[PDB]
């Protein structure tokens, strides 16, 4: 019954690839709960888009300067 | 003469340090050729320093140099980094050790000292006529190299170290090949044990076992091979009793492996079908061998669950082999699963389950020593990355024990580095880029982490880091199998039933005891029980008496009051069932120390001695002032008497010093390591320049609370690793004679990771009686000073029959700053003895009755001001009434005193005060009342008794006033004023004494003056705030000053001595807002005086004296002094009553307003 | 631009995603592993009944299980596939490594026994059935056959109970609580 509204009215859904492709912004923010990380989706998207990701974790001054 | 000797010793130490530094400099640059051209400016600086050192040496033979050398050490950082790059195992050595090993151009004996640091299982190198014959393991095993290494004079350390490293692998492979060929010839392993090293025999036996088991698996027969393995195990068990110690260790480890072989074959025999047998054989680890490889070191590979790993053929020695439990095999399987894709192995679960040991055993089975690191808060991103580039170049298997202890920022930051290492291993990258320098990546490296989640003060790994590790749960180990196999190996005739009884007893003790937080009865206590039962077979035999005695000696001291009865009942239910010299030595040590050997004290001393006999780290827990320090000091004295080994003790307070001062801190400006205090002590013990610590027992006592953040940095020290892993990479071993003591009052905040590692002694009640404590205190006070006649008078007057009822009556009083009456005896005894020794001058001109009455009056006064000195006026009156009734004796009243020997009162002691008009603004003026002179006299009497004084009372009561008024009329004491705040440190106290004291090396913090003592008046002592674990830095610092009489200097880790500095504290009631209760371990050392508000009549009299002094200016209104003062006092009282703290927080009124 | 990443709620959606993200027995084992991963990740959301705690299964576990399956199929060229070995390794080492409890290990082993039973006719869900590969198909033909099997599946409204083999009481409790929370939130959202 909860999903009936989505199945009835809205006839389209957007995944991460659709949001990245259909947005004019060059800056994106990703949020998730603890113990769930979605960087593999971004790596797969970069592989599909034939681009290169530079994975820079933050937390230290050396990584901040590198970033 | 003593000062001259101390100066000569300091000059000798400085000269020895300068000579060692110059010898290292001469070795690295001053002697070798073609080494001066790398850095020409540093070459010229080294030439100038060498010329200065030569001139100084010529002047001495006929400071600033050390400063210049230390300045040019920073110029040698790049050179040392390149030297570490040349031989990658130098990352485990310090800079001074690196200087020593490079500078040994022709000595070639300093490298055998650092074998243990660099290699982990080699303690020395066997030399023979300027050549290397072989290496010697830590356990004493001797490995002979295949070919002798020829050494020259121009050769330096790195290339001969590299060829020795390769020769060790070649020798291990050669011994393995010879042993495997001899086993293929058909001989039994009992003759092969006494020929080759343990690792070769282990690998050959494993290869033969897997080949024969696969042969038996080609068919469906296992009984013949199972019986053959059983006879082999019986043969090794028979050979165990008739072999040397080295062969004993070798046979024990082979027995572990053969018991695993027999277990696997027996499990395979009981399989119903072929598929179950095939699955079981695929699950267990198998040691195959390539027959077509032309490379020798890659010819043996290890298979488990399909995946393949390569044996490295690194020297292991004869390690303590672990019992093969099913959890161990599943852990090996998941480690192989993680390492197949070059990931990182990970184990998580509660402490004492076999995680670090499992990783080490996996490394040993894979033929390499696992280098284990103990992570800490100080491990920043740069330090951890330096450790990673140390272990990637070497190729060693790095285990990061306690990975939760890292900061969350560091855990997030090193995720890129760990992913880079994993990707470089997976894709075969030759060079990885870490810390902006391209370093080679050895294909043998791996990373392991063993976190312990679910504890306080531990971070959580981010998921982008946890996705790089394959974690496995290690919640429940199999203690039954471990106990059964260990008991079988040690020679116990009944092993299955005995191990089942041990495990059942431990389970029932865990289930039927009180729910205290320090009761952990897991795998570590079973290992301790077995390790204690191993020596006991000489005097008890391999049976049930041995295990019963071991269970008692391990578990009983850590139990409470009723838990001891539960232990005795359960030990009687499950199990069926001289020490004269040590007891005599203990009694002699107590007699020389002045203690009274009761049943409780002797029982605690026996428990301490028997538990330390096999345990290296101890915790002593009990009430404040229950007898912990006396216990371990008496036992150490008895140890020195009984064994003849001298004892050195280092009492360190853990929470007074910061971690950077305790362990150490890298200086980020120059990347230079600075030794802490415990690290400095350990390094001095390990180096042993003078040979003093060779045959002496070293005790390090941590006399403070068990902060997890402070103690879990020593996790690798406490457990079987016995290695202090520093951030810079140094691996300081713990000698067998180096023991660590933990003295604490509670275990509320400590973790099970610390309690389980250390043997624990619990003090349920005080170890001394009340009268025995009084007698010992009297003896100490007598020794601190006719004398024989006066000693009998005080002791006879201390009648215990009235004293016990006096103490019972005193227990009912209301005491501010609550201290047990067992702890207040020092004030009473020392004050009474000081008063007797003060009035001894006029004790030769009076009769015996007068002497008895004066002594009784002084003892009654001391008992009053000790037992009820921290109570209100009405309570003090009630207590003086009850001490008068509970003692013919001279009566002491509320104002009784002795003047110069006659008894008088305070009403005749009041001096007339006629203040001038202009003297009101002088802050040192005090109007003498009864309470003022009484408090002043008792404060001066307590301060002359060499005791700390804590003055308690409401604000504006007159604590600082009584301080200044008592100390103004004396030329023997100076006063320094320190006002504590919410955020006060030890550095503020030391800064307030920098202009008042002198540092003299006779170190000693003597007062600046020569005739006047110094009094440290600390105000608002409650104000310094607790940390997140509930401890005050300043309060423990002042407790250290009062009790131990000194402190450890943070920068040069040296001990000072406080000689003529007294401490007086001023505090408010703890019920006041913003005030916190201080620890009783500090308040135990200080006499407490309660200074209350003056009475309304007394306030009116004081301020009518003030108003008369004022109205001396206006003579026509001198008749209104009393109404004005009474009006002002009434106004103050009504303002105090009406406007309370409940309306506003700043509505605090005092006589300061008046 | 803000994107919140979370696991796909549906079971069939998870199977479709894991299948579209990718001899013939390797394809068959990958299909079975994708089904098993979807079922176990759907079971993880039921905190008090599906498991005894909150476990998170991610793409690394699927990658390791797939690598193990490929290694088993590569090293056993006799086509006597050790399904018991695969069951034990996946339920104990790959997916059961993080499992700290014992009943959860039992339910993971039962899920592996249901999915990786290696029978000719496998009823992984009450509607769909996965026949084993034949001896003359191709890789592309096998992929087409398995995606045709997946496409024809229609997920019933009680997939949290009928597909996971669970009693309906806890499923009804969980669904009722979630529906109540969402409906109350949108009721107080719609009133103003
Ligand atoms: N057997 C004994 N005979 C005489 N005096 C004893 C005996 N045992 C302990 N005492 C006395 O008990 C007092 C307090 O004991 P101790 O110094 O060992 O305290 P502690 O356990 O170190 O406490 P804290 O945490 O306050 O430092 C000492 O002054 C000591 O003289
Ligand atoms: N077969 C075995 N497996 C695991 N632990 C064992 C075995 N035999 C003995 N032990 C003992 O169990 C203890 C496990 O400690 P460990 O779990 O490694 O500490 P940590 O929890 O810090 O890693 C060790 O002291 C070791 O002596
Ligand atoms: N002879 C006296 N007897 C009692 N109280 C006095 C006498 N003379 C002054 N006082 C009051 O005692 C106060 C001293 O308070 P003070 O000691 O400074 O507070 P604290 O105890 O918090 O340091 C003075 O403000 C003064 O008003
Ligand atoms: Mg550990």
């Amino acid at each position: 019954a909860l999903n009936w509204f989505k199945n009835e009215f809205f006839v389209d859904e957007w995944n991460i690839a659709d949001v990245v492709a259909n947005s004019e912004n060059n800056y994106f923010t990703m949020a998730s709960e603890r113990d769930v990380d979605g960087t593999f989706k971004l790596i797969e998207l970069a592989k599909a888009s034939k681009e290169s990701l530079k994975i820079i974790p933050l937390g230290s001054i050396e990584n901040l300067n590198y970033a | 003469l003593e000062s001259k000797l101390t100066k000569l010793s300091e000059i000798q130490v400085n000269w020895v340090e300068v000579q060692f530094y110059w010898l290292d400099l001469y070795g690295i640059l001053g002697e070798n050729l073609d080494i001066q051209n790398f850095l020409p400016l540093e070459t010229s600086k080294f030439k100038s320093l060498t010329s200065e050192y030569k001139m100084i040496t010529t002047r001495a033979f006929q400071k600033l140099t050390i400063d210049s050398l230390k300045m040019i050490k920073s110029s040698l950082s790049t050179f040392l980094e390149r030297q570490r790059r040349q031989f990658p195992r130098f990352y485990f050595l310090g800079n001074d050790d690196l200087l020593k090993i490079i500078g040994s151009g022709k000595h070639h004996d300093q490298v055998s000292k650092f074998m243990k640091k660099m290699f982990g299982s080699i303690e020395s190198i066997i030399f023979f006529e300027d050549s290397i014959t072989g290496v010697r393991s830590v356990e004493g095993e001797v490995l002979n190299l295949n070919e002798k290494i020829e050494l020259k004079d121009s050769i330096q350390a790195q290339e001969w170290l590299n060829i020795l490293d390769t020769e060790i692998k070649l020798s291990v492979f050669t011994q393995f090949r010879d042993c495997l060929g001899q086993l293929k010839d058909g001989t039994d392993i009992e003759v092969v044990v006494s020929k080759y090293i343990f690792q070769a025999i282990l690998l050959s036996a494993q290869v033969m076992w897997t080949e024969l088991v696969e042969k038996c698996l080609q068919t469906n027969e296992f009984s013949k091979y199972w019986k053959e393995v059983d006879m082999k195990i019986k043969g090794l068990l028979d050979k165990l009793n008739k072999s040397s110690d080295n062969v004993k260790k070798k046979i024990e480890a082979l027995l572990v492996e053969y018991l695993h072989f027999n277990n696997v074959i027996g499990q395979l025999k009981n399989c119903s079908t072929k598929e179950e047998a095939r699955l079981l054989w695929a699950k267990v680890q198998k040691f195959y061998q390539k027959n077509d490889t032309l490379d020798d070191l890659n010819s043996v590979f290890i298979s488990q669950s399909g995946y393949l790993l390569q044996y490295k053929f690194e020297y292991i020695g004869i390690p303590e082999r672990l019992i093969y439990t099913p959890l161990l095999l599943v852990g090996f399987a998941t480690l192989t699963d993680s390492l197949h894709q070059k990931y990182g192995g990970c184990f998580f679960g509660p402490a004492g389950t076999g995680k670090t040991e499992t990783v080490k055993a996996f490394g040993q089975n894979l033929g390499r020593v696992v280098v284990v690191f103990n992570c800490d808060d100080s491990f920043d991103y740069q330090v951890l990355s330096r450790l990673l580039v140390g272990i990637t170049q070497i190729g060693a298997w790095g285990c990061f024990d306690e990975f939760n202890r890292l900061d969350e920022k560091v855990l997030s930051a090193v995720s890129a580095n760990i992913q880079q290492i994993q990707n470089g291993l997976q894709v075969g990258k030759s060079h990885i880029t870490l810390l902006e320098e391209e370093t080679p990546l050895s294909p043998h490296t791996a990373v392991f982490i063993t976190l312990n989640p679910g504890y306080n003060g531990r971070s959580e790994l981010p998921e982008n880091l946890k996705k790089s590790f394959r974690e496995f749960s290690m919640k429940s180990p199999q203690s039954g199998t471990i106990a059964e196999m260990i008991l079988q190996i040690m020679g116990f005739e009944d092993s299955k039933s005995l191990a089942s009884k041990i495990v059942h007893f431990l389970e029932l003790l865990s289930s039927k005891c009180s729910s205290m937080n320090h009761y952990h009865f897991g795998l570590r206590t079973l290992k301790g029980v077995l390790r204690n039962c191993s020596p006991l077979v000489s005097e008890f035999g391999e049976g049930e008496k041995t295990v019963v005695e071991s269970l008692k000696r391990v578990i009983l001291p850590s139990l409470g009051d009723t838990d001891e009865l539960v232990f005795k009942d359960e030990l009687s239910k499950i199990f069926d069932s001289n020490s004269k010299a040590i007891v005599q030595c203990l009694k002699d040590a107590g007699q020389r120390s002045g203690f009274s050997m009761s049943e409780e004290f002797l029982k605690k001393c026996m428990q301490f001695y028997y538990m330390q006999k096999t345990q290296q780290a101890l915790i002593l827990v009990g009430k404040a002032g229950c007898g912990k320090t006396a216990t371990w000091k008496t036992v150490i004295d008895a140890m020195a008497i009984f064994d003849g080994h001298a004892n050195v003790v280092y009492v360190i307070d853990t929470k007074v010093l910061t971690k950077e001062s305790l362990y150490g801190s890298m200086l980020k400006a120059t990347l230079e390591w600075r030794d802490g205090l415990f690290t400095s002590i350990l390094r001095r013990v390990n180096d042993d320049i003078t040979g003093t610590f060779k045959n002496s027992r070293i005790w390090v006592v941590f006399d403070s609370d068990l902060d997890p953040e402070y103690v879990e940095a020593m996790n690798s020290v406490l457990d079987d690793n016995k290695i202090l892993t520093l951030p810079n990479g140094e691996r300081l071993p713990i000698p067998p004679n180096f023991r660590i003591l933990f003295e604490t009052d509670n275990l509320d905040h400590t973790t099970p990771a610390t309690i389980t590692r250390c043997g624990l002694l619990w003090f349920s009640t005080d170890v001394c009686s009340i009268s025995s404590k009084i007698d010992h205190l009297l003896n100490k006070s007598y020794e601190a000073l006719e004398l024989d006649k006066l000693k009998d008078l005080i002791s006879d007057s201390f009648d215990m029959a009235s004293l016990t009822n006096i103490f019972t009556c005193s227990n009912d009083l209301v005491h501010i700053l609550g201290v047990r009456t067992f702890n207040k005896l020092e004030t009473a005894v020392q004050l009474a003895v000081h008063l007797i020794s003060s009035y001894r001058q006029w004790f030769q001109n009076l009769d015996d009755k007068s002497l008895k009455d004066v002594i009784t009056l002084l003892i009654k006064r001391s008992l009053l001001y000790a037992l009820a000195g921290d109570s209100t006026g009405e309570s003090q009156r009630a207590f003086i009434q009850t001490i008068n009734t509970y003692f013919d004796s001279q009566e002491l009243s509320d104002y009784s005193t002795i003047v110069i020997l006659s008894f008088s009162s305070f009403c005749s002691e009041i001096p007339s005060v006629s203040l001038e008009a202009h003297e009101v603004m002088r802050p040192d003026i005090v109007i003498p009342t009864i309470d003022t002179i009484k408090h002043e006299k008792i404060f001066y009497d307590l301060l002359n008794s060499k005791r700390g004084i804590i003055l308690c009372g409401p604000p504006g009561s007159g604590k600082t006033m009584i301080m200044n008024n008592a100390l103004r009329n004396s030329s023997l004491y100076d006063v320094v004023g320190i006002n504590f705040s919410k955020d006060t440190t030890t550095e503020h106290i030391l800064s307030a004494l920098h202009r008042h004291t002198n540092y003299v090396t006779t170190l000693t913090l003597l007062p600046k003056s020569d005739i006047k003592n110094l009094v440290l008046f600390c105000d608002e002592i409650n104000l310094p705030k607790l940390d997140k674990y509930g401890s005050q830095n300043v309060v423990l610092f002042l407790r250290q000053l009062m009790e131990k009489q000194g402190f450890w200097k943070t920068p040069e880790n040296k001990w000072v001595t406080i000689e003529r500095i007294h401490i007086v504290g001023a505090c408010n009631p703890p019920t006041d807002p913003g005030r916190i209760p201080m620890s009783e371990r500090f308040t135990r050392h200080a006499a407490i005086l309660y200074l209350g508000y003056p009475s309304g009549k007394s306030l009116s009299q004081i301020y009518e004296i003030y108003y008369k002094a004022i109205f001396k200016l206006v003579p026509e209104f001198r008749s209104y002094t009393e109404p004005f003062a009474r009006a002002s006092v009434h106004l103050y009282n009504e303002c105090k009553a009406r406007y309370s703290t409940g309306l506003q927080s700043h509505y605090l009124f005092s006589p300061r307003e008046l | 631009d803000r994107v919140v990443y979370e696991d796909i709620p549906g079971i069939l959606d998870t199977v479709k995603d894991l299948w579209g993200s990718q001899g013939v027995w390797s394809v068959y084992c990958t299909f079975l592993l994708s089904w098993f991963h979807a079922l176990i990740t759907a079971r993880t959301r039921l905190v008090p009944h599906g498991f005894s705690k909150k476990y998170y299964f991610n793409d690394c576990d699927f990658q390791f299980a797939s690598v193990y399956l490929e290694n088993v199929l590569a090293t056993n060229s006799t086509n006597n596939i050790p399904w018991a070995q695969v069951r034990d390794h996946i339920a104990t080492i790959v997916y059961g490594g993080k499992i700290d409890e014992e009943k959860d290990l039992e339910v993971v082993a039962k899920l592996c026994a249901h999915v990786f039973c290696g029978s000719d006719n496998l009823q992984i869900v009450p509607g769909v059935r996965i026949p084993q590969p034949l001896l003359q198909q191709s890789e592309e033909e096998e992929r087409a056959r398995l995606t045709a099997i997946l496409s024809n599946t229609i997920e019933p409204a009680d997939s949290l109970s009928s597909w996971l083999q669970l009693p309906r009481e806890s499923i009804l409790d969980y669904e009722r609580l979630q529906a109540k929370e969402v409906a109350s939130s949108t009721e107080q959202l719609l009133q103003e």
